């Protein structure tokens, strides 16, 4: 009868308030036996719309193998279901379980190579679980894992464009690995867009995450860090002052042909770059970054391309595929229109004489647009001092910051 | 926008999925829709997660997968020569065929603010048209398209108050 003294007490509690009682009835379990829970499951599940019964789909999931026999699919039904129609803030009650029960069915659907159906579903228990767009939940890392694993970078850009701004305790759990692991997939994520910008971002936040030990996704982001900055900038880009001393102590001695790498492309020489990528190639092709070193040589010539427009005011296509070594002067005329048609470079073509002028006038300030732009830009900054100084407001009312 | 729409829907359909793989047609639809709006990056993901088993079923996937892999390469012949190989019924007909005008569009756009003495021939192979087609097309916009030497010479293309009201708000607290 202890089923169904559970059943009775879960439906006097629901619908009454009180959850401090239900949530210590719920954590007073595990001791489920009874593997009969199908039945006991589509029961109580009517009254107060779905907040109960989180603890049996845990139990359920929890036993890794031979879950629901062949029809396994059906249990992922029901997960569908709770997640549509579980609702209110009793699940942020016992945000503990709801994120235990997402990583089970992501490390389901990971091991089943599925990685697309769950694509919807952690994306419905991430803003029913979270309090507001800038709170970081531990099933971001989870989308972005899904996400990435099949190539379908889409649906989790709304969830990166966001700042995070809060970090949720969760209950407890919540290590760094899921911190890590949303800096680091989002990265990667932006990189396959080629977003670089934001991608050597996420990198360097993954990076300068407080550290004591060496873990195998704050080495595997410094390397990427070190190709996005050299893609995107000229030059490995200084980590910030409050980096900890692991990555400047012992992660840095790992990546040493990237270091190699970069002081190579210090020195504008695509040849040696070429050279150092082929003698380094197993290296490169193990960390599975490889077509992202490609992209640093590509790069190089774009830079050389662009240097050449700090000194010339007309260059012939034969000289200019002489000093950038590109060995034609139509590759030089189609690095140039590849290049002005991306936007890179302030340019025109004279196919009669086969020159290539420079114009470099990107733009006036005297226009509206101009205002306009300013004019956003300065609404972001008002938006993130509103931001600061609510956040001090809440500190000095704190009791703790009131002794000292 | 009536592209757009049938873009969001067929992502939409494709990520509900029944179990994750969808149906070929909205495969080939999402595939050319990507091409008609320069995802290039997104063209290339769905063509690597599109399964095998669908790419061999259907092998319409192939030709359009063919255009956009011209596309991807910047090359506006033979963009214009793997359009026309290949045709649907009524799924990709109307995006296949805004497809070429788009890339028109983008040649003589990309022909007019990247060069200032371009020849015929290329002019023409940019845009498509024959050459005598692509020399006479350009009579009201006034190319000076010369004769002889055939070189084309492309031509080059309140609330206030209230802003600075609460600027000054926020600074003066």
């Amino acid at each position: 009868s202890a089923l169904e003294q559970f059943v009775n007490s879960v439906r006097q509690l629901s619908a009454q308030g009180q959850m401090t009682q239900l949530c210590e009835l719920i954590n007073k379990s595990g001791e489920l036996l009874a593997k009969n829970l199908s039945h006991l499951d589509t029961v109580l599940g009517a009254l107060d719309v779905q907040e109960h019964s989180l603890g049996v789909l845990a139990v359920l999931f929890v036993k890794f193998s031979m879950p629901s026999v062949p029809d396994f699919e059906t249990l992922f039904s029901q997960v569908q279901l709770f997640i549509s129609t579980c609702n209110g803030e009793h699940i942020r009650y016992a945000t503990d379980t709801f994120a235990g029960l997402c990583h089970q069915l992501t490390n389901a659907l990971v091991e089943r190579k599925q990685p697309l159906r769950g694509i919807g579903i952690l994306k419905q228990a991430i803003d029913k679980m979270q309090m507001n767009t800038n709170q970081l939940t531990s099933i971001h890392a989870d989308l972005c894992q899904l996400c990435l694993l099949a190539k379908c970078f889409k649906p989790a850009l709304p969830y990166l464009d966001v700042d995070m701004m809060d970090i949720c305790k969760e209950n407890g759990a919540y290590d760094a690995k899921h911190f890590l692991c949303y800096y680091y997939y989002g990265g990667m994520i932006y990189t396959g867009l080629k977003n670089f910008e934001r991608a050597l971002y996420f990198y360097e936040q993954a990076i300068t995450t407080p550290a004591m030990a060496v873990s195998h996704i704050m080495l595997e982001s410094y390397k990427k860090y070190i190709l996005v900055s050299l893609i995107l900038l000229g030059k490995v880009q200084q980590l910030p002052k409050y980096t900890s001393q692991i990555v400047g102590r012992f992660i840095k001695p790992l990546s040493n042909a990237y270091h190699e790498l970069a002081q190579v492309y210090s020195t504008n020489n695509p040849s040696e770059l070429r050279n150092l990528v082929n003698k380094h190639s197993e290296t490169f092709t193990r960390d599975n970054n490889m077509g992202l070193v490609k992209q640093c040589l590509s790069s190089l010539y774009k830079k050389n391309i662009q240097r050449l427009t700090k000194t010339f005011l007309t260059l012939s296509l034969q000289d200019m595929a002489s000093r950038v070594q590109l060995s034609g002067p139509q590759e030089a005329e189609k690095y140039v229109l590849h290049m002005i048609e991306d936007g890179e470079i302030f340019a025109s073509i004279n196919q009669k004489d086969g020159m290539v002028s420079f114009h470099d006038n990107p733009e006036k300030y005297n226009n509206p647009a101009m205002l306009h732009n300013i004019d956003q830009e300065m609404l972001k900054c008002i938006e993130l001092d509103e931001r600061l100084k609510a956040m001090d407001q809440e500190i000095t009312v704190n009791p703790q910051f009131v002794q000292k | 926008f009536s592209f757009k729409k049938l873009l969001d829907q067929c992502e939409n359909q494709e990520l509900e999925a029944p179990g994750g793989i969808a149906t070929p047609p909205v495969y080939g639809q999402l595939l050319a829709l990507y091409l008609l709006h320069n995802d290039m990056n997104n063209a290339r993901y769905l063509w690597k997660r599109i399964p095998p088993a669908i790419k061999s079923a259907n092998s319409e996937l192939g030709g359009i997968w063919s255009v956009g892999q011209r596309i991807w390469q910047r090359d506006f012949p033979g963009i214009y020569t793997t359009i026309n190989a290949h045709q649907w019924s009524e799924t990709v007909q109307p995006i296949m065929e805004a497809l070429r005008d788009a890339t028109r569009r983008r040649a003589f756009a990309l022909v007019s603010q990247a060069y200032t003495s371009i020849i015929a021939d290329d002019f023409a192979a940019f845009v498509g048209l024959p050459v005598e087609e692509a020399v006479k097309g350009i009579l009201e916009q006034g190319w000076q398209a010369d004769s002889t030497t055939r070189m084309v010479l492309p031509r080059k293309p309140e609330q206030q108050l209230a802003r600075l009201t609460d600027y000054v708000a926020f600074l003066e607290n």
